[PDB]
RNA sequence: AAUAG
């Protein structure tokens, strides 16, 4: 019924109900719960804790930034040193009781659980958060690729029987070798490929010391946590799309269209949802308005002009316009550049620079004068063109130079030709001109001087004199 | 170099192949250094260096490093013009539908996918899902799912089916189509179909599908994945004075596209909610649509100037587009313009050209001659000499222009006589001097007119100017063959004054030895110019066979007539001069000189006539004065009588005897009769005078009144204008058109009062506005005609056809409207002209009918002949010389290579501005209608026979009672259907009434085979048919205007040709315009160029397909040579616009109008243009295949054959 | 737009 994308966007946005305070706190709690599940999943990894420990080891040595290590502390280097020393001590304890007493022994589980509790009271920077997520993601994906290759090669029920615990164990390989079903001849042939596949698997498992069941459980927990956090974040964004529109309504007619401002504000809103904190007690609009404003205005600064102006110069231009408008109100006439310079505490030359670099390009379809069928682009010359008189003069000069050179000794003519590039692709210095017959810079220089002296004689220079 | 232009869809790989790089940022230039930014819209790494043989680094900065790519920057060391040729590309994050293949109705995507456009937009606008792979499910491809339904069936089935939304869905649907399978399915369904609507739909879709299969195009290429980017120098960002920059709107559109694409990529990287991603995809589609065609999808995107941005479609299309502004017409060098004055001393081949203007125009020639003769050592010295204006430069200029023809042009150029070549004569001044005798050709008068001048450079152009375009070659009108250099105004007046006769003038009755002694008597004041004398005249007569008979005899004449005989060329009778010479008489003199003596004699005679006329108009002293307007004394009495009788009629109205309408009508008739009587009395008083003769008596003499002489001679003025000067202005009309009862009873000599002047202004304003608007209407009509007929060239000599048209004198009542001689002059006989009542072949086949054979036809009383026509020509391309006949502008048979279609279109279009039973003879009666034949056997009365004194063959004596111009021409040439067309008999058979079904009635006809054909007739129709009557095919059942299409269907090609020609000629002859019928026949031939196939046969033609007739004829000839079933067709009549748009070449069709439709159809079809017509070769810069270029093209057609 | 043809 309509074609305007604006109206379609409002139809799609209106179908989402607006949140309340309780709803905002509930959604924020769900986001935090998902992030906590992901953090717990990453913590149950032999490679994760040593990385944090060595990062703290470098930080406490006053060699690395503290902000890059951690961003906050969960409360239900005055303090960071104590907590990280506790973390180091408990990691030592867990490594002591990880395998000596038994993996199923209560020590290895209780220590890990309280390590999870300790790590839950940490707020890491999102950068190394994604860094740790990516490694396990890649490992799990490689496991998926190898498993799907194995399934494609073998293709069933026999694997399903022994997928639970013997997916990567050599017992499955031995039992397949023992099997004598009619299709197991080709399966035994493919066992050579499966051998290399599982040999590649062995390195990754010892890198994790978790076999297959543990990594599958960690992957499922992480996937569930990320899905839950993503759903909550999407709900918040869809709730606040209307706030994005209300903010973006005020920056129309500044080089960008309405939907562009809406989309930039939406990106700002997503960034705000990524870093909201409901413990502070403020409502979501208060924090999100700043980020939506920033995104929209940075987008205007970067994409509203055919010739891009840097952000600092954009601010200078805007504040010049504001000061000029206040001074116009103050004195009743346009502010001259020196008065503006004095009020800006900047040089007048800088003011003039800002003044002429703050003009948008004119359109080539703009009519000239009072006409309406005329266009500016119809009156623009091609200043790069060469006049035919100049081309004819160049051809005449070439002919005259050839005739003059023909009246000289072949050696001098060739030397001058090489030294000036006539009838040649490149010009040459005295060295390679000497390289012709006798490599002599002082000699080549003398013969060039002689040639110029003879060409300067009025007897054989009246033809070339007319070209000056 | 190239032999054809090929159009088609562009694949992503092809667009990538065109590209020299990928545009990744919307940056254009730095704001300080003004240098191109890397990976931007102006990147030097993609499009080329900004300075010749340099890089942005400045490291490689000479020709020594040509072709070397700098490692620091990446800019190739080459020329800068490469930035006009190098293209780029954008890798779109999501597929985008092409707006032309989506919304240019009919939609190609919808037609191919057999889904309505609304559904396609719903899928595109992310409102509805569509199934791509149905899988093992009841779902079918192309069936729409709402989000609710999609979620439901996603839970129900899972991954069995794939459903998508957007342009990706349409691309997947188009990619999965099996084109041969669809073609087979439509063919099978067309075999077993009866409804004509579904037949039309399947035939259209089948045409599209098989075009796609044949062309090699893939349907999914209609959805864009890679977007090409125009070279920067075609969308320049250039500095203006003061630091301002001028830019093209394409930069704004491209920046929008790039920004939205980058935002889409960033949103997909951030894993945004689906609503935001859908929004961004909608915006990307909108931006690409705006870049391609702004305003087609919806609200046009506007810039900061609050006006819509100009897109690529606007670049290529429209009156201001590239085709018409820059390709079909151009600004040229070696050209000038100035005001035109009159040179009465010039010769017909000469034009006065200013010295400074010639110096600027012929500058390279002057440089060349200065260098050649050693006056200038170099070209710069020559430039200095020319700038200093030395005398030797003037001598060089004279030697340069000595025999160099120059082309003079005046806008508007309505016909080819608007450009003519002259020999320039250098004159001091700033105004061009134009020969008077050519002004009528140019429609040029000296009230502020300006002319343009062009210098032909090469030898071929100079010889074309001398041989074809020179004014002495063009003295006949190509539209009618009549002379176009006929003298006018003062010339005529002078020739009128010198040849008049006066009673009892000085020197009457004198005997003169010849013209020389008449001149001597005039110069000695012995005899007046108007003295009746006897002069010895030696007259030479050149007969038709060439016999030259010289007779000397004494003739009664005047002094002026002999003095004028002094300049008449030998070979003409003295009777052409022994009369008073008005415009018609001088026209006859020139025509006889051309017909009996040739071209050189005619040119010399015209020059001498114009000299003599000017001289004796000067010597006459003819002047206009207030006493020359003689108002008759009867005017006041007539006005009084009319007023009194009007008062009587008003009294009768007050008595109720007559109604108001009767009163109005009879008052108007009263005043019209009064105006006629006053005009007659004024003319009678002004035309005659009384003189005393030699005997002393009173004799009546024709008046020498200046106004009477001006009007009677035809110099200027008519009867109506003299009426207005010295009689009554008459009844005037209101703005709507009604006539005001009281007329203007004053003339311009007495002066009008305020009311009379206001009434006059009412009509003056209407006339001026009508002229202003009809100018544009006529221009559009002429352009359409030129487009439809531009391909018609005389390609052969004889096509070897026996067909022809039947020609008879035009009878529209009791008198001949036009003679058979005027119709037959210049046409080639198709069937032997046997003498009536005899078997002697008077005129054989294939003989041109000239004046001699026209006299032969007239003498032997021949009524009907048969002649070759362009409509009946059998040539595969163009026409042949015999079917065309005489070239009216040249007088002989038309030459091969003559572009007769352009001549026809110009001939018809030029006069568009001027555009707005009792027997009377003795003979026998013949019935066919009613015809009254004379004793000689010629039909001289053609009368209707509504459904009589004398029966068939009964002789009848004399007196026995046997009992909106220009719109009309445009509607005739557009084959428009009348509002209430005549119902014609579809088939021959017996009429029978029928069941009067409610709403409108039905009738039936029984054919010779007994089959019943049912006809559907509206209620309000005065049927002329009666049951039991065998109405012939084409017989009128209900009266009304006849549709030309019905005429073609039921009567044939000859009938529709005669209908169109007769109606157009009626419109033109009402206004007195003489245009030959062969031009109209050429246009009608271009109207009859398509045929719909009724029987498929075995040839590669589908039933119900509109294809070119020439292709069918060639295929039928080949199949007959192979002895196989030929195709059967019905010829179609198209309007000139539709015929122009349905030509074979897409270059011409795109250049005409509707560029988007033509280009879209050609692209989907994969058309190939062979460049066979004039417009294509004009656009590509090649020689046109007509005239001097004709032979050239023929040679190429040989080399391709070998 | 205004003006000339
Ligand atoms: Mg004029
Ligand atoms: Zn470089
Ligand atoms: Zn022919």
């Amino acid at each position: 019924r309509t074609t305007d994308p604006v109206r379609m966007y409002m139809r799609e946005m209106g179908t989402v109900e607006l949140l309340t305070r309780e709803g905002e706190i509930d959604i924020a709690k769900r986001i935090e719960d998902g992030i906590n599940q992901v953090q717990s999943a990453i913590a149950e990894y032999p490679g994760t804790i040593p990385y944090i420990l060595e990062q703290f080891d470098r930080v406490q040595a006053e060699e690395l930034r503290l902000t890059d290590l951690i961003s906050g502390f969960v409360d239900p280097p005055e303090l960071a040193r104590e907590k990280f020393n506790e973390l180091r001590g408990k990691f030592q304890n867990l490594q002591l009781a990880v395998n000596e007493f038994g993996r199923d022994s209560h020590q290895a589980s209780e220590a890990s659980d309280l390590v999870l509790d300790i790590f839950r009271e940490f707020r890491l920077t999102p950068k190394q958060f994604d860094h740790l997520v990516e490694t396990l993601r890649t490992s799990m994906d490689r496991v998926r690729t190898q498993e799907r290759l194995v399934m494609k090669a073998v293709v069933k029920k026999s694997f399903i029987a022994l997928f639970t615990g013997n997916e990567s164990n050599e017992e499955w390989l031995d039992k397949v070798l023992a099997s004598d079903k009619p299709y197991v001849a080709k399966v035994r042939e493919q066992e050579e490929e499966i051998r290399r596949s599982i040999q590649k698997l062995q390195m990754i498992e010892q890198e994790t010391s978790l076999s297959v069941e543990r990594i599958k459980d960690i992957s499922h927990r992480m996937s569930i946590g990320e899905a839950k956090a993503r759903r909550a974040k999407k709900e918040m964004v869809e709730a606040n799309l209307r706030l994005v529109i209300s903010i973006a309504k005020k920056y129309t007619n500044r080089g960008l269209q309405f939907l562009d401002l809406i989309q930039e504000g939406n990106i700002g809103l997503m960034k705000a949802v990524d870093k909201f904190e409901y413990r502070r007690g403020y409502k979501f609009s208060t924090y999100a308005t700043w980020w939506i404003r920033q995104a929209i205005t940075r987008s205007i600064a970067d994409q509203a002009r055919t010739i891009r102006i840097p952000v600092h110069m954009i601010e200078t231009i805007n504040k010049l316009n504001r000061i000029s408008r206040q001074m116009l109100q103050e004195m009743g006439r346009e502010p001259l550049p020196e008065e503006l310079a004095e009020r800006m505490q900047m040089p007048e030359d800088k003011i003039r620079k800002v003044l002429k670099i703050a003009k948008e390009p004119i359109s080539m379809e703009t009519p000239i004068g009072d006409d309406e069928d005329s266009h500016l682009g119809d009156f623009i010359e091609d200043t790069t063109l060469e006049l035919p008189l100049d081309s004819a003069t160049a051809t005449s000069l070439k002919a005259a130079t050839r005739d003059v050179l023909a009246g000289l000794t072949p050696r001098e003519a060739k030397v001058l030709r090489m030294r000036f590039g006539i009838d040649m692709n490149t010009d040459h210095t005295l060295e390679e001109v000497g390289k012709q017959f006798d490599v002599t810079r002082e000699r080549i220089r003398q013969i060039e001087a002689k040639a110029l002296r003879k060409l300067r004689h009025p007897s054989r220079s009246e033809v070339l004199r007319s070209f000056l | 170099e190239f032999d054809a232009i090929k159009i088609g869809l562009a694949s992503p790989d092809m667009i990538r192949s065109w590209s020299f790089g990928e545009v990744k940022k919307p940056e254009t230039i730095n704001y300080r250094t003004f240098k191109p930014e890397r990976d931007g819209l102006f990147c030097a790494r993609i499009f080329g260096p900004v300075k010749d043989y340099e890089c942005l680094c400045g490291k490689y900065k000479r020709l020594k490093h040509r072709g070397v790519i700098c490692e620091k920057c990446g800019v190739e060391v080459t020329q800068t013009k490469v930035r006009r040729d190098r293209m780029g590309h954008i890798e779109l994050a999501s597929p985008v539908a092409h707006i032309w293949f989506l919304k240019s109705l009919p939609s190609r995507i919808g037609l191919l996918m057999d889904m309505p456009l609304r559904d396609i937009e719903r899928v595109l606008y992310f409102e509805m899902y569509v199934v791509t792979e149905p899988g093992m499910t009841d779902l079918e491809r192309g069936q729409m799912l709402t989000e609710e339904e999609y979620l439901d069936r996603l839970e129900e089935w899972g991954d069995e089916f794939t459903a998508k939304m957007g342009a990706e869905a349409i691309k997947d649907l188009l990619a999965s189509m099996d084109l041969p399978a669809e073609a087979e399915q439509m063919r099978e369904e067309l075999d077993t179909t009866n409804s004509e609507t579904k037949r039309k739909k399947l035939t259209k879709r089948l045409k599209l599908v098989e075009a796609f299969v044949a062309s090699g195009n893939k349907p999914e290429w209609m959805i864009l994945t890679v977007l090409p980017v125009l070279p920067p120098d075609l969308r320049p960002l250039v500095p203006l004075d003061g630091g301002r920059f001028a830019t093209s709107d394409l930069n704004d559109l491209y920046r929008r596209v790039i920004n939205r694409n980058n935002r889409l990529k960033r949103l997909l990287e951030l894993a945004a909610p689906d609503i935001i991603v859908r929004n961004e995809k909608r915006m990307l589609q909108e931006s690409v649509d705006a870049l391609l065609d702004n305003g087609r999808r919806g609200r046009a995107i506007t810039g900061s100037n609050k006006r819509p941005l100009k897109s690529l479609a606007d670049m290529i299309k429209g009156k201001q587009g590239r085709f018409r502004q820059n390709l079909l017409g151009k600004r040229v060098d070696y050209s000038g313009r100035s005001v035109i004055t009159v040179g009465p001393y010039l010769r017909l081949h000469q034009c006065g050209l200013p010295k400074k203007m010639a110096l600027e125009l012929f500058k390279p020639f002057i440089y060349s001659k200065l260098e050649t003769r050693g006056l200038a050592t170099t070209i710069k010295a020559a430039k200095k000499m020319v700038e200093r204006e030395e005398a030797v430069v003037w001598d060089i200029l004279d030697e340069v222009i000595r025999e160099h023809p120059v082309l003079l042009n005046r806008a508007p150029t309505l016909h080819r006589l608007g450009i003519q070549a002259f020999e320039p004569v250098l004159i001091e001044g700033k105004a061009i001097q134009l020969h008077p005798l050519v002004c009528a050709a140019y429609n040029a008068d000296f009230d502020g007119d300006q002319m343009a001048v062009h210098v032909p450079l090469t030898l071929e152009a100079q010889l074309e100017a001398r041989t074809l375009m020179m004014s002495t070659n063009n003295i006949l009108s190509p539209a009618s063959g009549d002379p176009i250099i006929v003298p006018s105004q003062d010339v005529v007046l002078g020739l009128y004054y010198m040849t008049r006769e006066k009673i009892n003038a000085k020197g009457e009755g004198m005997y003169l030895t010849g013209p020389a002694e008449a001149e001597k008597a005039y110069r000695t004041k012995t005899a007046e110019l108007h003295a009746r004398v006897k002069v010895r005249i030696t007259e030479t007569i050149k007969h038709e066979n060439g016999k030259l008979t010289t007779e000397t005899k004494m003739i009664d004449t005047t002094v002026g007539r002999a003095m004028l005989w002094q300049i008449v060329p030998k070979g003409l009778p003295y009777s052409l001069v022994n009369q008073k010479l008005g415009k018609k008489q001088i026209s006859n003199l020139l025509n006889e000189a051309y017909r009996k003596l040739g071209l050189k004699d005619t040119v010399i005679f015209a020059d001498q006539i114009m000299y003599t006329g000017f001289a004796y108009a000067a010597l006459s002293g003819v002047s206009v004065g207030i006493d020359d307007m003689v108002v008759p004394a009867a005017k006041y009495t007539e006005i009084a009588e009319a007023e009194e009788e009007v008062r009587e009629i008003q009294e009768q109205f007050q008595s109720g005897l007559v109604t108001a309408g009767e009163r109005y009508n009879k008052v108007i008739d009263i005043w019209a009769s009064t105006n006629d009587r006053v005009a007659k009395a004024m003319m009678e008083n002004l035309s005659s005078e009384q003189v005393i003769n030699r005997q002393g008596e009173q004799e009546k003499q024709e008046s020498f009144n200046s106004i009477y002489m001006m009007a009677d001679s035809g110099a200027r003025g008519s009867a109506a204008q003299i009426r207005q000067l010295a009689g009554m202005r008459g009844l005037m009309a209101r703005p709507d058109g009604s006539i005001i009862e009281t007329p203007i009873t004053a003339n311009f000599k007495e002066g009008l009062n305020v009311l009379q002047y206001f009434i006059s202004t009412h009509g003056a304003r209407k006339g001026l506005a009508d002229t202003a608007l009809k100018t544009a209407n006529s221009g559009y009509l002429t352009r359409r005609l030129v487009d439809v007929a531009q391909d018609v060239v005389v390609t052969e000599h004889d096509c070897g056809t026996l067909e022809g048209v039947v020609m008879t004198p035009h009878i529209e009542g009791g008198d001949v409207k036009v003679a058979l001689t005027e119709l037959a002059l210049g046409r080639v006989v198709s069937e032997d002209i046997l003498k009536p009542g005899t078997d002697e072949v008077l005129i054989p086949r294939n003989t041109l009918l000239d004046e001699k054979w026209c006299k032969v036809i007239n003498d032997n009383s021949v009524d009907q002949i048969k002649v070759r026509s362009v409509v009946t020509c059998d040539s595969d391309f163009g026409c042949c010389a015999q079917c065309y006949g005489r070239d009216l502008a040249r007088g002989h048979l038309v030459n091969q290579g003559e572009a007769v279609g352009v001549i026809a279109a110009q001939s018809i279009g030029e006069p568009g501005t001027q555009l707005t039973i009792q027997a009377k003879n003795n003979g026998s009666v013949k019935l066919h209608e009613l015809t009254i034949i004379d004793e000689f056997g010629r039909t001289k009365e053609k009368h209707k026979l509504p459904y009589l004194s004398k029966a068939d063959g009964d002789a009848v004596a004399a007196g026995e009672t046997v009992a909106g111009g220009l719109p009309r021409v445009a509607d005739l040439f557009e084959a428009r259907k009348p509002k209430e067309p005549a119902i014609l008999a579809e088939h021959s058979g017996t009429v029978s009434f029928g069941k009067e079904t409610k709403g409108k009635r039905r009738l039936i006809i029984t054919r010779d085979s007994g089959d019943t054909y049912e006809e559907m007739i509206p209620k309000h129709r005065q049927l002329n048919v009666f049951e039991g009557e065998r109405i012939e095919r084409g017989d009128v059942i209900a009266d009304g205007p006849e549709s030309p299409h019905d005429i073609l269907r039921l009567r044939g090609i000859h009938a529709v040709t005669t209908y169109i020609a007769n109606e157009v000629q009626e419109v033109y002859r009402l206004q007195g315009v003489k245009i030959n019928d062969k031009h109209i026949e050429t246009i009608v031939r271009q109207m009859l160029r398509k045929c719909t196939i009724t029987f498929a046969g075995d040839s590669e033609f589908l039933p119900g397909e509109t294809v070119e007739y020439s292709q069918v004829k060639i295929a039928n000839r080949k199949l007959v040579e192979e002895g196989k079933e030929p195709a059967r067709f019905e010829r179609e009549l198209l309007g000139i616009t539709k015929a122009s748009l349905a030509t074979e070449s897409f270059i011409s069709a795109a250049s005409f109008q509707e560029t988007t439709r033509v280009l879209t159809e050609a692209a989907v079809s994969g058309k190939r243009d062979d460049l066979r017509g004039l417009k294509e070769n004009v656009i590509v810069g090649r020689l046109i295949p007509a005239g001097t270029g004709f032979a050239y093209h023929q040679d190429r057609q040989a080399k391709r054959a070998q």
